[PDB]
């Protein structure tokens, strides 16, 4: 039994390493990050979530880049500036995966972009996997 | 401490058919198949000896 | 705030982790 | 109402467009790939899938390639050269995407690389998707 799993939970990728690529959510209802990591880092990489809204010039264009509000849960404190952050720590492994994202949409485009661009971001790849087909 | 450490599953139990493409009135054809599988439980449960 | 759910690694290990035994008591 | 797709179904970069990836597919019991187009096409790419076996001197290590070989279906035929590949056609815009899978499994590690490297192979990009693990 293999299936056609790309077929229902289709993925992307969001940054190769050197790129940031915007991707589409609107035509479905759920997502989420992974994050990998290709060699052993030397300090904490930071990474920013930002969203974009449909061009004027073309409404199948993004475009300038937002920055995803944060949402406090019933437990817990907001954030310092209230806006979602990404942390990757440093015990990651070489052979192991992390996952995570946000709790609402926003607009129809989203992506992420580390803080800083260093010998250290390049170490590390990011992919957004959609859940669900709405059309 | 197994009962925990490894599982066993079996799904059907073996089945025997009689094929017609290579039947004929003078001979006889039978096909039969079985299906099962097994994981790993609890990786905490168990130890391996080894020489060093 | 993102709570990033991890796992161990792609191997269980990848390089497993064999020990020794502890040393022999005393005489 | 979102979810942390990427618990339950992590994707991992196979072809950014100029390397090739070794994906492990050990630890899942299902997989498959999604293309994407970043721009027009001249003419048609076609893709090679291989698979790799554990390293003699390290089990850590993929070890070399290997052809995946065809399987047939009940009505159908073999290939030509009896092993597998994928066509990607002219038509495909650069707003859809196309996932297909292979039905056997082989070795733990897969890999994709195109038959030819010049400049179209890089306008297109590779996914693999992995359904719920085992571990």
């Amino acid at each position: 039994m293999n299936f056609n799993v790309g077929v229902d939970f289709p993925s992307f990728i969001a940054w190769d390493g050197t790129t940031s690529f915007p991707v589409k959510i609107d035509g479905f209802n759920q997502f989420g990050f992974t994050f990998k990591v290709i060699e052993e880092l030397t300090a904490d990489v930071p990474f920013n979530i930002f969203y974009h809204e449909a061009s004027e010039a073309d409404p199948c264009v993004p475009g300038p880049a937002i920055r995803v509000p944060d949402v406090p849960f019933c437990d817990g404190v907001a954030t310092a500036d209230g806006l979602a952050t990404v942390v990757i720590p440093e015990a990651v492994a070489v052979d192991s995966f992390c996952a995570g994202s946000v709790p609402c949409f926003n607009g129809p485009w989203i992506s992420i972009a580390p803080v800083t661009v260093n010998a250290d971001s390049a170490k590390v790849q990011v992919t957004v996997t959609m859940k669900g087909a709405t059309r | 401490a197994w009962k925990t450490a490894y599982y066993a599953v079996e799904k059907r139990p073996m089945f025997f058919e009689q094929y017609e493409g290579g039947s004929s009135a003078w001979c006889v054809k039978y096909q039969f198949g079985a299906e099962d599988g097994g994981f790993v439980g609890c990786c905490e449960h168990g130890r391996v000896l080894r020489i060093g | 705030m993102v709570s990033l759910d991890c796992r161990n690694t792609c191997a269980p290990a990848p390089a497993s982790r064999l020990v020794q035994p502890p040393c022999f008591v005393c005489r």
